[PDB]
RNA sequence: GAGCCGGUAGCGGGCGUGGAUCCCUGGAUGUCCGAAUGGGGGAACCCGGCCGGCGGGAACGCCGGUCACCGCGCGCGCGGGGGGAACCUGGGGAACUGAAACAUCUCAGUACCCAGAGGAGAGGAAAGAGAAAUCGACUCCCUGAGUAGCGGCGAGCGAAAGGGGACCAGCCUAAACCGUCCGGCUUGUCCGGGCGGGGUCGUGGGGCCCUCGGACCGAAUCCCCAGCCUAGCCGAA
RNA sequence: GUGGUUCGUGGAGCCAUGGGGGAAUCUGGGCGGACCACCGCCUAAGGCUAAGUACUCCGGGUGACCGAUAGCGCACCAGUA
RNA sequence: CGUAGGGAAACCGAGUCCGAACAGGGCGCAGCGGCCGCAAAGUCCGCGGCCGUGGACCCGAAACCGGGCGAGCUAGCCCUGGCCAGGGUGAAGCUGGGGUGAGACCCAGUGGAGGCCCGAACCGGUGGGGGAUGCAAACCCCUCGGAUGAGCUGGGGCUAGGAGUGAAAAGCUAACCGAGCCCGGAGAUAGCUGGUUCUCCCCGAAAUGACUUUAGGGUCAGCCUCAGGC
RNA sequence: GCGUAGGGUUAGGCGGGACCUAAGGUGAAGCCGAAAGGCGUAGCCGAAGGGCAGCCGGUUAAUAUUCCGGCCCUUCCCGCA
RNA sequence: CUGGUGUUGGCUCUUGGUCGCGCCUGCGUAGGAUAGGUGGGAGCCUGUGAACCCCCGCCUCCGGGUGGGGGGGAGGCGCCGGUGAAAUACCACCCUGGCGCGGCUGGGGGCCUAACCCUCGGAUGGGGGGACAGCGCUUGGCGGGCAGUUUGACUGGGGCGG
RNA sequence: GGGGCCUGACUGCGAGGCCUGCAAGCCGAGCAGGGGCGAAAGCCGGGCCUAGUGAACCGGUGGUCCCGUGUGGAAGGGCCA
């Protein structure tokens, strides 16, 4: 319920359709809407809890793109990035995307 | 997800050896323990290089060495001492042997390296094993006779 | 170019050809509040740290300078914060009403809220349009047309191509390949991250590899100028 | 599963994407209204880009616009009492 | 826009559609004088009446919705303080005596409990009369309820619009609360009521029928009117 | 208690600050949300609570525990013991 | 509330389907005898030691089959013809079903741990839960808790009745 | 009322009219196609008659082979019932 932080996804909105009575294509009258109403689309976000230069990093990230997680630190390995901490070495991940 | 090993894990795959295994257990278990690396692009080349290396080493010295045997294989260790029949007064060893090659042929060579348990103790001629490489040994034979 | 000290006369005193008042551009000063930012705060109030000065000055007080938070970049530098009548784009987003009731539908992605930008904003150089065997980025107006189609085919909704006009313009990167600086351990023909070169297209193009051949284009950034703006002046009888 | 387009599931493609699965580099791939083939058009997943366009707090010109119950809510010390 | 129409369409075309048809039927097809002039289909701009779309003749709702403002009144709670004259009854407990095997328990003194009692301040608002363009958009007088409790009260706070509070009346939420107020969508909608401004001249109605979630509103016909034609 | 003009409010000790904490408000760290914003230990803000050293009298047309008088007290800076 | 899937992993047991192999198994007149099908097909067997005797399982349509183990240890079945629709030694490819290893999955049981969640003056860690729960896309249901509306006209006033 | 052979309980149209606000509902000679009853003239486009019904929208089934979204097909439609 926010906003990836590797894929800048983010909640959407979509109308929630209710239809009723058989198809065409199935030989019938037709549907027919019975009720439109808003709702909202959530990226399927979780945590993503990293040890990177001895220290840990955890992104909020949609489960697309959490192999993309490790890929940015297996890309940071050729950084300066020992005495740094947690807020730096995201901030200094994400520069890579 | 095909990921690259660091340690043999028994019944799964050799160090160095590539499989697929299910994503949870790659990076909740093997990648963080370091047991293991995903088998990308990146660190993919990594394995496919050491190998050279660890397979141009080795295929070095089984040649540095059958480089050696020929040198040897086509000559013979004389060694002369100071004996009365077959028995010998003193001893020749290996170390001894050593002088030898260092001495004549102009060859240096480990002691340790060479099988010969016992130091020779009467005359004769002997081959014997110096083993610089496993599964590459040398016969070299070594003419020990007195005055 | 002869009067002036605002609307405003008077009391009381001045100034102006030694060119004032007045008008236009630049500069200085510019208490206190306000994004307000040293700290707090019931805005324009209250209380501090540091360096330097004043007073007889140590306590007390005044004066000048500096001290909030955030992002980016190798404690110090550039930037942001807020305001603006509507106009613009993005994130959200109703209802009365119409359908002579009403739920799909309409009103309408309009009103409104929020973030952002600017003198404009958006869009924009085809993975387009769509039947011409053709067109050639995008934007706007006309027209195409209330046509094609959409619709409890109810109320109602409503294009695009093409054509005629305004304007006119096209570019930089990413990846292969060459080189270089750094750091990682699992020692190289390695992987990774910077920078530079190279490259950017659809008759497909580009790299590397041979082979043959070796000046004309030109900016949207910079500079000089005319032109224009912000006070004015001459002006027949 | 939705949104946009004239398209209200309609035979429903095209553009966009919240969820799942998940490739390729020109012998590639998207398109021409479900789908298949022939024939054609284009070349996505990085970005920038003047003018022609819109508005009017501001200044100016002009009206078969008003003329103090009109014309802006205010012709005057008005967003005031 | 017009010059060609017919058909659902391919498609034919002064014809075409249903059809086997040379049949029958539907919708269609053709200026005036003496080349000239004149008239005209059509089309274009003006003017006029009327219709469609927009607030569409003017004013008026009760209400719906969106974003903001309000708990300085009132309701509940949180934090901190303050107030309750005087008099009356006289619980447990204690002391002692009687009492018994020890007790329970009975009496006298002490003692001072209670959403206890009477009555001011404070808080309330039972009944009556006055008041009624009032002193007052809830007041005055007499009587009356509570009055150490679930009490009253100052100050600083928090909770809000389909939401808050509510010892519960749908009461209260800035003097009208069955969904507050302001501003906006907005000129909402109103088939209802009202209002519609100079003069003269000619004609001159209807209040019926049919259908109508229609019956005090509308579509067609009927009755009125105007221009042209017969 | 209205119109015009002039005059009048004097604090180291009375009240509030440079002292403190309450509900609550805000709010390093940290968490949450399409934006706006909503939470949040510490810390800060927050009073009619805590803490802190002035009592009597005289004076003016108008102020005084504020000026005057007498008698007391607080805190801070420097210096001596 | 709920099934499927993402977050979401490890090991073993017991069952289900699949492909891979060892395999084995198929019963009418007739016909040596218990014929799975289409072949290939007139020779295949033994020191990879034969007719025939005995010992264990295997299926047993009660007749045999097969695997076997010992003795002996060198013979036996094909075409020929009996025979039937189809016919036999032998060599493949497929079925019937059934058995064990391997695959790959679907269910159920049990246990881990590392994701995830709670907790611990110590926090690259310890401890409990545990791949369930929470959460995301999605299916279906319950759902006046709230939301938008409908709840007809004629009528000797409306309603009831008609 | 009885019985014989029969399917006109037709297809393609249909002059002229009743009724009439619209839309509907009603009668209908005759022409051709192909048939039935009759010797023939002739009758027959269901029933002595007047009620036995329901407009459009949406969709089903058979047929037609009209359109087919670059082209040939298909999806989906239109016409007939
Ligand atoms: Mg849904
Ligand atoms: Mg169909
Ligand atoms: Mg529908
Ligand atoms: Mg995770
Ligand atoms: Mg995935
Ligand atoms: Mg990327
Ligand atoms: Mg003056
Ligand atoms: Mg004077
Ligand atoms: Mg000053
Ligand atoms: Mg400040
Ligand atoms: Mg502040
Ligand atoms: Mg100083
Ligand atoms: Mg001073
Ligand atoms: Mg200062
Ligand atoms: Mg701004
Ligand atoms: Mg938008
Ligand atoms: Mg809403
Ligand atoms: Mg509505
Ligand atoms: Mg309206
Ligand atoms: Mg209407
Ligand atoms: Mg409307
Ligand atoms: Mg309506
Ligand atoms: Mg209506
Ligand atoms: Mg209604
Ligand atoms: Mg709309
Ligand atoms: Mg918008
Ligand atoms: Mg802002
Ligand atoms: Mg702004
Ligand atoms: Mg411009
Ligand atoms: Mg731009
Ligand atoms: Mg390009
Ligand atoms: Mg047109
Ligand atoms: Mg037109
Ligand atoms: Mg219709
Ligand atoms: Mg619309
Ligand atoms: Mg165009
Ligand atoms: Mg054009
Ligand atoms: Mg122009
Ligand atoms: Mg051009
Ligand atoms: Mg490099
Ligand atoms: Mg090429
Ligand atoms: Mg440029
Ligand atoms: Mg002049
Ligand atoms: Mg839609
Ligand atoms: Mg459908
Ligand atoms: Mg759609
Ligand atoms: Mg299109
Ligand atoms: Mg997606
Ligand atoms: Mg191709
Ligand atoms: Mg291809
Ligand atoms: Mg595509
Ligand atoms: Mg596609
Ligand atoms: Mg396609
Ligand atoms: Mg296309
Ligand atoms: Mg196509
Ligand atoms: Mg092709
Ligand atoms: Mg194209
Ligand atoms: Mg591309
Ligand atoms: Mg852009
Ligand atoms: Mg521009
Ligand atoms: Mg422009
Ligand atoms: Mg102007
Ligand atoms: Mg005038
Ligand atoms: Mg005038
Ligand atoms: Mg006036
Ligand atoms: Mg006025
Ligand atoms: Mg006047
Ligand atoms: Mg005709
Ligand atoms: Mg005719
Ligand atoms: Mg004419
Ligand atoms: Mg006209
Ligand atoms: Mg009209
Ligand atoms: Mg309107
Ligand atoms: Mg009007
Ligand atoms: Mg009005
Ligand atoms: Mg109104
Ligand atoms: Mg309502
Ligand atoms: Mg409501
Ligand atoms: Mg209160
Ligand atoms: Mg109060
Ligand atoms: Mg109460
Ligand atoms: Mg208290
Ligand atoms: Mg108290
Ligand atoms: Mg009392
Ligand atoms: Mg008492
Ligand atoms: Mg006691
Ligand atoms: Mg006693
Ligand atoms: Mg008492
Ligand atoms: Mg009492
Ligand atoms: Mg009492
Ligand atoms: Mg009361
Ligand atoms: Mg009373
Ligand atoms: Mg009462
Ligand atoms: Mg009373
Ligand atoms: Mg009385
Ligand atoms: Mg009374
Ligand atoms: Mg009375
Ligand atoms: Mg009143
Ligand atoms: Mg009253
Ligand atoms: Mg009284
Ligand atoms: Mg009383
Ligand atoms: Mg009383
Ligand atoms: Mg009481
Ligand atoms: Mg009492
Ligand atoms: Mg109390
Ligand atoms: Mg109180
Ligand atoms: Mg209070
Ligand atoms: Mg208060
Ligand atoms: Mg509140
Ligand atoms: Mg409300
Ligand atoms: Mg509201
Ligand atoms: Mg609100
Ligand atoms: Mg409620
Ligand atoms: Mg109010
Ligand atoms: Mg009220
Ligand atoms: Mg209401
Ligand atoms: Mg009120
Ligand atoms: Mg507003
Ligand atoms: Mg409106
Ligand atoms: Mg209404
Ligand atoms: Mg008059
Ligand atoms: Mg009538
Ligand atoms: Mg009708
Ligand atoms: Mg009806
Ligand atoms: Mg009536
Ligand atoms: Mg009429
Ligand atoms: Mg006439
Ligand atoms: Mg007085
Ligand atoms: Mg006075
Ligand atoms: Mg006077
Ligand atoms: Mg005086
Ligand atoms: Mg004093
Ligand atoms: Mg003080
Ligand atoms: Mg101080
Ligand atoms: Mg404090
Ligand atoms: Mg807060
Ligand atoms: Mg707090
Ligand atoms: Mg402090
Ligand atoms: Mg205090
Ligand atoms: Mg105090
Ligand atoms: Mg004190
Ligand atoms: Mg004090
Ligand atoms: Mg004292
Ligand atoms: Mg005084
Ligand atoms: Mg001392
Ligand atoms: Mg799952
Ligand atoms: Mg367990
Ligand atoms: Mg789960
Ligand atoms: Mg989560
Ligand atoms: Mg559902
Ligand atoms: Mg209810
Ligand atoms: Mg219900
Ligand atoms: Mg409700
Ligand atoms: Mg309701
Ligand atoms: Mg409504
Ligand atoms: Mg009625
Ligand atoms: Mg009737
Ligand atoms: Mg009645
Ligand atoms: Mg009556
Ligand atoms: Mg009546
Ligand atoms: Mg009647
Ligand atoms: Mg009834
Ligand atoms: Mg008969
Ligand atoms: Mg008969
Ligand atoms: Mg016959
Ligand atoms: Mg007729
Ligand atoms: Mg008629
Ligand atoms: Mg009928
Ligand atoms: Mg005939
Ligand atoms: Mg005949
Ligand atoms: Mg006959
Ligand atoms: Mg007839
Ligand atoms: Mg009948
Ligand atoms: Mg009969
Ligand atoms: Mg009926
Ligand atoms: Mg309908
Ligand atoms: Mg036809
Ligand atoms: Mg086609
Ligand atoms: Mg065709
Ligand atoms: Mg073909
Ligand atoms: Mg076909
Ligand atoms: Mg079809
Ligand atoms: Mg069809």
């Amino acid at each position: 319920s926010k906003v990836c932080e590797i894929s800048g996804k983010r909640p959407i909105v979509a109308n929630s359709i209710q239809r009723r009575g058989k198809a065409k294509r199935e030989g019938g009258v037709g549907k027919k809407t019975t009720g439109i109403s808003k709702r909202r689309q959530y990226p399927n976000l979780q945590k993503v809890r990293v040890r990177v230069a001895g220290q840990e990093i955890t992104f909020r990230v949609a489960a697309s793109h959490i192999p993309k997680v490790y890929e940015l630190v297996e890309r940071a390995k050729g950084l300066k990035l020992e005495g740094l901490s947690p807020k730096e070495i995201k901030k200094e991940l994400l520069k890579l995307l | 997800m095909k990921v690259i090993l660091l340690e043999p894990l028994e019944n799964l795959g050799d160090v160095g050896q590539v499989v697929d295994v299910k994503p949870g257990y790659a990076r909740n278990y093997l990648l963080p323990r370091g047991l293991a690396v995903l088998a990308t692009e990146s660190n993919l080349k990594a394995l496919e290089a050491r190998i050279r290396a660890q397979a141009k080493r080795l295929a070095e010295r089984k040649a540095e060495a059958e480089r050696l045997k020929e040198i040897l294989e086509n000559l013979t260790l004389t060694i002369p001492v100071r004996a009365g029949e077959t028995k010998i007064y003193g001893s020749v060893t290996a170390k001894d042997i050593a002088e030898a090659l260092s001495r004549q042929h102009g060859v240096t060579i480990d002691p340790k390296r060479l099988a010969l348990e016992k130091p020779i103790k009467e005359l004769g001629e002997y081959v014997l094993t110096y083993k610089p490489h496993p599964e590459v040994p040398i016969q070299l034979k070594v003419s020990v006779v007195a005055q």
